[PDB]
């Protein structure tokens, strides 16, 4: 539709919700995108005594991304003697003599690593953690942050939130679509499954493991993995919102274009290797590395796809023979041998080989009997067709060593051993990460690539924790689309509403100068049917819950001593609060967001309990016989 | 041993006081007054209902003009009404919701209030911009503030659940004098007409007579079987009445140093919350936990009438200086004016 | 402990050593006060509505 932010009053609820979780810290907020953005706004435009530190911080962040060392030597010069330098030293914050010592030390030897100014970043933050951050909490930027965090924490997606275009995939459980999120308009791929099919093919364990593995790897914006941004589900199908890749897979392009050369294969191997290195740092073994899981974008760059069979090994150290026959390492065959990432380094050998020859290294006679392929891989050693080059020989020979104690990436340094193979000696892995090498094959923008029933209930319980939202990705999407504009009109709507209260008011502010615990909107429905849903602004005090309409201070209330209990009920598929009052009466509330429901339910229980326990020990207030 | 000799001596002195009081119990107030005619049936009507408080009312206090009165409520507000018209002259939201008491300065310039916040807050009603603003927070009690009464604009007496009372210097905000003696929560206090003395009533089932200028307890009164919630002086300052949770009011005379009468009834079992005298002292009015206000014949101990117009506890009442009306505060949100 | 129990017996001395009149005299003073002011008590007997601020006046 059109993202609408809550009104600034949401701060009262939201700040207590966050405070209860310890998320109101410089670290937890600064490390967030919308957090950093709003915090930067406050420092550059409202706290002069901190504007220089943010200027310098951002100039270091710009320097860090400079790719060419010749750039970094030029920028480290401009920065070191910039006006931001003679502006921090001039004021109160001159960097430690030790920190400055490190910097110009590397400047002297004319060495400019991207982390050259890192000792400055640490000190910069060490000088934003106290009063500066506190002044930010007190400001209306944190208020706006609370308004955004309320939206983020109130996300309930439905198919109505996406404009679906052509189909871009298909399989045994559902299709993959190209859609555009209505809120922001970003282009995503929607992988729709089907609970009806999942039950049929007994693939529930897979659909759940794919989203847990996606959760573990979808952090960091890795350019070589189809990463998840959202996960939801209608009453019949699971949905993954993933990176858009409308360019088919290699298993298809391989057959059409034909076999690739060592050079064309080198491009894919490099981009793939960076994908593995990403998972392996997060203790995730893929275990299903095959051309059909390598996707292409509209420019020809690749991503690892379908984490269904992935696995964690930070604690597990996993199990047995899982994968595709012909790509599974020895350890991934012996159903009684533990293995880690070493299973992928072997699977990559079979991956690239099939691109250079056209078939798995252990299936030449086109055998469909897995016992045959698993036999050739576990027994005889692989012998390259003499057409392979010397360097290409060293790589595959190293990535296919049945002995994990003698295989590239398995010797204690991981992918740093594969990246160093002479086969890649011509590559700048920095440029690989930036996706600056020419893709071998560019797909055309028009591809086609490549019932049964059964009912539901208790299987719906197995998906009660399927809905998910990756914070890093929702904020990034918002930042790169509608963030700044929404923040602009939202500012005008709040200013005009304040100007109007000026002409009518001089009254405010009800919640200030007292002992008010919390305030905000809720919808009330009273005893009985003889009322209907009405929206009001509530104020919670230690001994009473008042509420008002618009244009008049509260005329109604409800004392903590008459509140018997606070239960969570269900109405119109919407969760509400049920308040049992002394006289057998009931009072039902409906909050506008899930965080509000959690914070009101909590603050009401704490308020009425402490109040009744308090009134009892007061002769003048307690009920006498 | 030295403590056993001090306890035995203390009980000997209690015997002397007991026997000394009996020595002058030559007759009873009931006997002395058998010749005067009974007051008859006292009936009053509600002349005003004061509407505005959103929750229970805990206290009111008339101004010296017999027209303005202040009241504190469970809704965290002091309301200063004009009883003649029923309009509100001030609506003062408090910074603490647990207000339990309130007072009106004779000059009419200030009101005060407090509660579970352990603070007596003074409010200036004659400010520059007509705004009502907190002009002093008297801190010192370690328990709640149960009652308070201005001596003038610079002195106020307060009773607290911390067992003590205090005289305050409103300017310096300091406790000029402490009144230590009770062994339970002090619940009420009343100033003699001369403001040189006052009496308090605590949960130890006793009321004490305090010297305002010397901080000494001069006389102690007992007889109640439960907490004393209310207290008030007889108009001439030589006696006072008490209201207890034991369902009785009692009259005490200072010069005789003992109890004169007891106002009760086999049908009245709830506790008394507030007591006030009529102008001439002939009537003793008391609000009850049964939603009623009973009018007692002060001299003859009969029940003359009943003010019945509240749907919950009569928590407080007061009689105007000109004797023209009684105000009742109730847990039902309302104040009513009778005569 | 002892300074408190000693503080008590000293207090009782102040209360024991005071002048007390007879109840019969104290009671007559009260009855006389009431009699001397019965005419000024508007709650004792209703007053003309013209003199009543809360009635027509
Ligand atoms: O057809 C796909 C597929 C299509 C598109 C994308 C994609 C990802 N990002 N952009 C496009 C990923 C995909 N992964 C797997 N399969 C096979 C499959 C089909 C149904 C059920 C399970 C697996």
């Amino acid at each position: 539709k059109k993202i609408l932010l809550p009104e600034p009053s949401i701060r009262s609820v939201m700040q207590k919700y966050l405070e209860d979780r310890g998320e109101v810290t410089f670290e937890k907020i600064f490390s967030q995108k919308l957090g950093y953005l709003l915090f930067r706004d406050f420092c550059l435009n409202h706290l002069e005594e901190a504007r220089p530190l943010v200027e310098f911080y951002e100039e270091i962040k710009k320097y860090e991304k400079l790719e060419t060392e010749e750039e970094r030597v030029a920028r480290s010069r401009e920065i070191f003697d910039s006006y931001i330098m003679k502006e921090l030293l001039a004021c109160s914050h001159p960097f430690s003599k030790s920190a400055t010592e490190h910097v110009q030390g590397h400047l002297g030897k004319k060495q400019v690593p991207p982390d050259l100014f890192q000792p400055y970043i640490e000190e910069i933050c060490q000088n934003l953690r106290g009063d500066v951050f506190q002044k930010f909490i007190e400001s209306d930027k944190f208020t706006r942050f609370c308004q955004w965090k309320n939206v983020e924490l109130n996300i309930h997606l439905t198919m109505n939130d996406f404009s679906v275009h052509r189909i871009i995939g298909r399989g045994g459980f559902g299709e993959v679509y190209g859609c555009r999120k209505a809120d922001t308009g970003k282009m995503y791929a929607m992988k729709c499954l089907d609970k009806k099919r999942i039950k049929m093919k007994q693939g529930e364990t897979l659909a759940l493991n794919e989203r847990i593995m996606l959760s573990l790897v979808s952090t960091g914006d890795c350019p070589f993995i189809v990463c998840m941004s959202y996960a939801f589900h209608t009453p019949d199908k699971l949905s993954f919102i993933l990176d858009l890749m409308n360019g088919g897979d290699l298993h298809y392009h391989l057959s059409q274009h034909g076999v690739f050369s060592e050079a064309d294969m080198r491009f894919y191997a490099a981009e793939i290797i960076l994908g593995l290195e990403h998972m392996h740092n997060r203790f995730v073994v893929y275990r299903d590395l095959k051309p059909a899981n390598i996707l292409l974008d509209e420019h020809g760059h690749v991503r690892i796809s379908d984490l269904g069979l992935a696995c964690d090994f930070s604690k597990k150290k996993p199990h047995a023979s899982v994968g595709t026959h012909g790509y599974m390492a020895p350890e991934v065959l012996q159903k009684g041998v533990a293995y880690d990432s070493s299973a992928d380094w072997f699977s990559l050998g079979c991956m690239l080989f099939k691109l250079l020859r056209g078939h798995s290294p252990f299936r030449q006679h086109k055998t469909k009997d897995k016992h045959e392929i698993d036999r050739m891989t576990l027994t005889m050693a692989v012998e390259l067709p003499d057409s392979f080059s010397p360097e290409l020989r060293s790589l595959l020979e190293g990535l296919l060593q049945r002995d994990v104690n003698r295989r590239l990436g398995c010797l204690g340094r991981g992918a740093q051993e594969v990246k160093e193979s002479p086969f890649f000696r011509s590559l700048d892995w920095q440029m690989v990460f930036l996706q600056k090498y020419p893709p071998p094959l560019i797909p055309p923008r028009g591809e086609v690539n490549a019932k049964g029933i059964k009912l539901l209930d208790s299987d719906q319980e197995l998906y009660r924790n399927f809905p998910l939202t990756i914070s890093e990705r929702w904020q990034q999407e918002v930042a790169e689309t509608v963030f700044d504009t929404i923040n602009a009109e939202t500012d005008r709507l709040e200013a005009r509403k304040k100007a109007k209260n000026k002409q009518l008011g001089h009254e405010e502010d009800y919640a200030l100068g007292k002992d008010c615990i919390m305030h905000g909107y809720m919808s009330k429905m009273g005893n009985p049917f003889l009322t209907q849903w009405q929206r009001r602004y509530f104020y919670l005090f230690p001994n009473r819950l008042e509420w008002r309409g618009e244009g008049e201070a509260p005329q109604s209330l409800l004392t903590m001593e008459e509140i018997q209990s606070v239960e969570e009920t269900q109405i119109k598929e919407r969760k509400c609060l049920l308040l049992k009052i002394r006289g057998g009466k009931q009072f039902i509330l409906q909050c506008d967001s899930d965080p509000e429901l959690v914070q009101w339910k909590k603050e009401l229980r704490d308020a009425y309990r402490e109040a009744q326990q308090l009134v009892q020990r007061v002769p003048k207030m307690k009920n006498k016989p | 041993s030295e403590l056993d000799q001090l306890r035995q001596e203390a009980e000997q002195l209690k015997n002397q006081i007991r026997d000394a009081r009996k020595a002058c119990a030559d007759a009873t107030l009931s006997q002395i007054t058998n010749n005067i005619d009974p007051v008859g049936r006292i009936q009053m009507r509600t002349r005003r209902t004061l509407r505005g408080h959103l929750a229970k009312i805990y206290a009111m206090h008339w101004g010296t003009d017999s027209r303005l009165l202040v009241s504190a409520s469970q809704d965290g507000k002091l309301i200063i009404w004009d009883s003649y018209t029923t309009n509100k002259v001030h609506a003062i939201p408090l910074r603490s919701s647990w207000v339990m008491t309130c007072a009106y300065a004779p000059s009419g310039n200030y009101v005060a209030c407090g509660g579970l916040d352990n603070i007596c807050s003074i409010y200036n009603l004659k400010t520059r911009e007509g705004n009502v603003r907190v002009s002093r927070e008297l801190a010192g009690h370690t328990g709640y503030l149960s009652c308070c009464r201005f001596l003038d604009d610079n002195q106020i007496v307060t009773s607290s659940g911390d067992t003590t009372c205090a005289l305050w210097d409103i300017e310096t905000g300091q406790q000029t004098t402490t009144f230590t003696g009770h062994t339970g929560d002090v619940m009420s206090l009343s100033l003699a007409p001369d403001t040189r003395l006052f009496v308090s009533g605590a949960c130890d089932a006793s009321a004490k007579l305090w010297d305002v200028r010397e901080g000494m307890c001069r006389q102690t009164f007992t007889g109640h079987e439960s907490d004393i919630n209310a207290i008030c002086f007889f108009p001439n300052g030589n006696a006072f009445a008490t209201g207890s949770d034991d369902a009785t009011c009692r009259l005490f005379d200072l010069r005789a140093d003992q109890e004169l009468m007891t106002y009760s009834h086999d049908n009245i079992i709830c506790g008394i919350t507030s007591v006030s005298f009529s102008k001439s002292g002939r009537l003793l009015l008391a609000g009850y936990d049964d939603f009623n206000c009973n009018v007692w014949d002060a001299l003859k101990a009969d029940r003359a009438g009943v003010l019945a117009g509240h749907d919950n506890r009569v928590s407080c009442l007061g009689v105007t200086d000109d004797g023209m009306a009684v105000a009742t505060g109730s847990w039902d949100s309302f104040l009513k004016i009778w005569n | 402990s002892i300074a408190q129990a000693r503080k008590l017996v000293e207090q009782l001395k102040m209360e024991a050593n005071i002048d007390r009149i007879k109840v019969s005299k104290a009671a007559a003073d009260l009855m006389a006060y009431c009699e001397a002011h019965a005419k000024e008590d508007p709650l004792l007997t209703p007053v003309p509505a013209s003199e009543n601020p809360f009635r027509e006046k």
